[PDB]
């Protein structure tokens, strides 16, 4: 069998169900992007030679910079760049670490996740799509004010398109967040579909799929990051 | 004595099944034209990047919208099945 | 059935919260400063 | 290598081995190496032409009226005018660009651009 | 539990792929970054004393 | 079983493949026509005005025939024709 | 089971088919025809009035076949054939 | 169950599988010879006659499929061969 | 139940598939050529007689195809294998 | 209650069905495909229709084999059809 | 007869079908953005870095159906929507 | 009676026609379009064959590779049947 | 009277068949169009066969990465059914 979406550590608190497996992955994640961070904030080096983190850290930046001004000045969106690299390097970590050896037997035959990509559940993927989308409609209503920003919306770049554009404000957020999740997802059903395998088999493909699964996490969170800049810019114009 | 209602969400589901099926061909080859036009454009146009995104974005906004459209109808189809008893 | 939401939600935006708020405090700042001073 | 042979109405302007050919046909950009196929095209108004050599910087010219033309062996640019990038000064390609008459206007955009500012 | 070794050995496989062909590349960008910005550095104070 | 429930399975495969081939035909087409208008873009930019027209008549017939055949599953799955 | 149930089921079905594959032809084929149009638009804009003539024939031979198509499956759902 | 029921509803599913066939292949098809006669046009407007009679042979070749296919879902389903 | 009746349902539905792919194939391949054909004669119209024989080979190769398909269907549904 | 061949039988014609259906939509797209790059070669270079048959009745080739292949293998479902108990 | 046992059958194809569409679209959009970006690249090689941003983007919009899709037929097949 | 074995042939059958109908349709239409390439890249330049060959033969490899296997399973699902009993 | 299981496995049996279809048609489409673009490169700048292996490469694996994702929920549903009893 596969145990398609069970979740292990659940718990209960404040009448409120919480899969106690991703909040340990989402909280693993956020602590490895902590200590890099620290990382870079100790061995920043102004006129020094740079070490590798603050090196991958400026090329994070400088990409994300150079999608803004691509697409919305700096000047106009400055927040746009935190929120973009943080949201990139995050999804980047939690792909990235189920490449690390987790999965065991589960006495059954049945493969077990010690550790499980936090976006292969849905509430972690709802919680960074609905968030962008929040933000980036604030956004547009501070550009527009909290009357002329709806109007844009709905009429869009063609009035008579209306209804078009209507579905396009809802199209944003789901496509945001499911694409991820199925993204990962697949992962997590691939990997335990090759754990039917006996082991000396096993290994083989298992390998394959966990090495185009590096590559697969690192495009998901430059597209869901660059998406994420580009609706901003949408929504802060004229 | 098949359950009606075990027919008819049987049949829902297989309608579902269509309609994403399309939606998804759908969305899927008309995002990947449009951006073979807007690929092909930076190419050729390195400058025109910014003039491009806008009408490039309006017909995948189409594509899209065909798409969830049908993601709506499959909604309906599976999760309040009309005609069900 | 996995598709639903839960309290988890919560839980993971929190999360990322702070998360970006410290790269908001202590790395993109720094940074854009030194790649300005370069 | 291919030869480029940037050929001016009046005078043969260069000649010589290079790697590479970048330059803005009225289709679009285009990049040419040694063995690309037969090729006759039109540079833009404001065409640049930039010539990576074997061990050397980059040639960069600024074209009016040009012509490109791709043969089996050698890559011939046909120019009314140009001007290698050394022998351009900022202020009067500046002044001249934003211009009313189009030709002034697109040579100094040229100049411009293989200046390095566009 | 036989899964567990075969995805130990699997993992063996994606860290030898990746320190072989991966590791090389990106830490030849990671050195030629360096030793740009360790250039540019050099030429500021070539300049200033200049 | 009674036949109401037969000729409901069948309306809903009915509506399904009637929006799937709808789904089919508006995103290929809005997608082509996409193509060629950034296409057209690509290269004229002050042609924007004069090349929407044009698309937004393709546009129509697309989503006319896309909203044709919505009609008609509403049709099919809401008031089944035939249904006993 | 009631014959009639069977026939309509099949006949929605068929309709379906009918409507799905008239849909995609229908918005394939305008696609098409009207990135015919928008390029020729685009290179040339005094064209206009001569692009528009070959580019109603198109839109004519398209959707008349989409048309009969609908006729047809009209025929299906309401009068079914042999619906006994 | 009348066995004729069955034969029938197989009629009209395969009626409908040749009637969408038909529809997408015609559509098509005389979508892409559209584009190819309005590309013509544009870059010579002169070339009218030239072309329609390619055109036509092209179209002509489509719509003959397309009928043929009309014929043999007609046979299916007012004629339906097996039937008993 | 009657197992001829069974067996001509699932024959009718597969000649129906017969014919449905057939039409697609031949009128999407008969459009290409075409439209070939046409951007052909327009760039050289001198060779309007010479490009015939390449098209008229294409144009063959489509045209065995649909009516190895036609002939297949004819006898899935007119004589039907394994009836019984 | 019915004869398990009549239902092995009409799965095996609807397979058939499916076989040729996919078969002549390959093979006639494809072959439109290869014929429209014929075309424009002949008419790009006249003196070229001595060399140009040679890839095109590779591909030709390519595309009618594996629509043969899916004609016999059409014809193994319904003539001798796999388990037909 | 078990209704679970038909519902599943159902949910079965109906994911199929889900999964199935999804996989031709995705690989007819990637193969469509792979030829832009490979053509784009062979014209003027040293632009692929710029290139690979909108090719990303397309991607990116391209999969979103697909793996929607995906999640929708893992809904499908493991949490059957109406199961008895 | 519909002898459970009979359900498992005919859908194993249908479900062989349908790998084998997208498989022919895959094969054909890429084969098609990569022979279209051959053919145009063959006409601009005689003597391009002989270096065209090899990325058109990389194509029809990784082409006819899926149709292939897609053939394999359809063998697996029609003559050894997962899940018959 | 008929046994769910026999149900069950045909309903996985078909659509097993469908994403194979579905898969094999996406991956020949893709792939073709692919090399296509690959061929007409080489013949274009047969210098650049080097930098254009590269997308190409890219292309093939996010074609190739869905196809066999396909094939591994195929295998999902006929090898080990979701929902059997």
């Amino acid at each position: 069998a596969i145990h398609v979406g069970h979740h292990t550590l659940v718990f209960e608190l404040f009448g409120m169900t919480f899969n106690g497996d991703t909040i340990l992955a989402t909280a693993v994640t956020a602590v490895i992007v902590i200590a890099l961070a620290f990382y870079l904030r100790a061995k920043v080096t102004s006129t020094g030679v740079p070490s590798g983190v603050q090196l991958f850290w400026e090329a994070l930046t400088i990409q994300m910079r150079q999608q803004i001004e691509g697409s919305i000045g700096m000047k106009i969106a400055p927040f746009v760049l935190p929120l973009s690299v943080t949201i990139f390097v995050f999804i980047l970590i939690s792909n990235w670490l189920a490449v690390l050896p987790l999965q065991y037997g589960g006495a059954d035959g049945a493969a077990a996740e010690l550790y499980k990509a936090p976006a292969s559940d849905i509430n972690f993927v709802l919680a960074l799509a609905l968030f962008v989308f929040v933000c980036y409609h604030a956004a547009g209503i501070w550009r527009r004010g909290i009357v002329g920003h709806p109007i844009k919306v709905v009429k869009g770049h063609v009035a008579f398109l209306a209804p078009i554009n209507i579905v396009e404000e809802l199209a944003k957020p789901i496509s945001l967040a499911l694409r991820l999740f199925g993204n990962i997802f697949a992962g997590g059903i691939l990997v335990a579909l090759i754990a039917m395998f006996p082991w000396y088999i096993q290994w083989f493909p298992n390998a394959v799929w966990k090495t185009f699964d590096l590559f697969v996490g690192l495009i998901q969170a430059f597209i869901f990051s660059l998406l994420t800049i580009l609706y901003f810019s949408q929504s802060m114009e004229l | 004595d098949l359950d009606p209602n075990a027919i008819i969400t049987a049949g829902a589901l297989i309608g579902g099944g269509l309609i994403m099926g399309g939606g998804a061909i759908g969305a899927g080859i008309g995002d990947g034209i449009a951006g073979n036009a807007l690929i092909s454009g930076i190419a050729r146009q390195p400058e025109a990047q910014g003039r491009l995104f806008t009408p490039f974005f309006i017909t995948v906004g189409l594509v899209e919208a065909a798409y969830f459209i049908n993601l709506a109808f499959m909604a309906l189809f599976v999760f309040a099945t009309p005609g069900l008893q | 059935n996995f598709l639903i939401p839960n309290g988890t939600f919560f839980a993971v935006l929190i999360i990322f919260l702070i998360v970006l708020g410290v790269i908001s405090k202590w790395v993109v700042p720094p940074i854009s400063k030194v790649l300005a001073e370069r | 290598d291919l030869n480029v042979e940037i050929v001016a109405v009046e005078r043969e302007l260069w000649s010589g081995p290079a790697t590479f050919v970048f330059t803005r046909t009225t289709a679009g950009e285009i990049g040419i190496l040694p063995r690309h196929i037969p090729l006759v095209a039109q540079l833009v108004d404001d065409a640049m032409v930039r010539v990576e050599r074997e061990g050397e910087d980059d040639l960069r010219i600024a074209v009016d009226g040009g012509f490109l033309s791709v043969t089996e062996e050698t890559v011939r640019i046909l120019v009314e005018n140009a001007q290698f990038e050394s022998e351009i000064d900022a202020d009067a390609a500046k002044e001249d660009a934003a211009s009313d008459d189009e030709r002034t206007a697109a040579w100094g955009r040229a100049r411009l651009r293989a200046l390095g500012q566009i | 539990m036989s899964i567990f070794i075969g995805q130990l050995i699997g993992f063996a496989v994606i860290a030898f792929i990746i320190v072989k062909w991966v590791v090389p590349p990106v830490r030849t960008l990671m050195r030629n970054q360096q030793e740009a910005v360790r250039a540019a550095l050099a030429e500021s104070a070539e300049a200033a004393k200049k």
